[PDB]
């Protein structure tokens, strides 16, 4: 999807 | 006053203009203080041994019709970053929501993992509310944001490198 993570980018 | 900070940006090495951000010291001072200090580089070196400084770092993940993400000055790819307090810091308050383009908010890896990575929304992102601490907004140079946004892609890969060539506090 549309997340803003820092190291494991998910859906 | 709420601090104002700036980034002088380049895209493929070519000047792209200045982004100026107002920081909500009034509402989320601890989060603002981290970002402000990372714009000046004043606090020295992190655990990574890199300067605690956005200068020279890149927007590594840019997704049209979503946001521009940057701030990984330790690994350049989303797997690094760190705060002036140590590697991670707590979510201070969720008092502002992701209501419009130009909102400035903390990237993270789940609750209470703020470092140095941040994003600038280019659309309202209400699905991020309650999960990312909003701490400021772009007040000038939103055009520069939108020009960066166009270099992005659905994978987040940029077509040309987007660099914070210079930064600091006004």
């Amino acid at each position: 999807x549309l997340l803003v993570t820092a190291g494991l980018v998910l859906a | 006053a709420n601090p104002r900070v700036f980034f002088d940006m380049t895209v493929g090495g070519a000047p792209a203009g200045r982004i100026v951000m107002e920081l909500y010291k009034d509402a989320v001072p601890r989060t603002v203080e981290n970002f402000r200090a990372l714009c000046t580089g004043e606090k020295g070196v992190g655990k990574s041994g890199k300067p605690l400084h956005y200068k020279g770092s890149a927007f590594h993940r840019v997704i049209p019709d979503f946001m521009c993400q940057g701030g990984d000055f330790t690994r350049g790819n989303g797997t690094g970053g760190e705060s002036i307090y140590g590697e991670k810091f707590a979510d201070e308050k969720f008092v502002h929501k992701h209501t419009k383009p130009g909102i400035l908010s903390m990237a993270n890896a789940g609750p209470n993992t703020n470092g140095s990575q941040f994003f600038i929304c280019t659309v309202p992102c209400n699905w991020l509310d309650g999960k990312h601490v909003v701490f400021g907004e772009v007040v000038e140079g939103m055009d520069v944001v939108k020009n960066i946004e166009k270099v992005g892609s659905r994978s987040g890969t940029c077509s040309k490198q987007v660099v914070i060539a210079d930064c600091g506090q006004l």
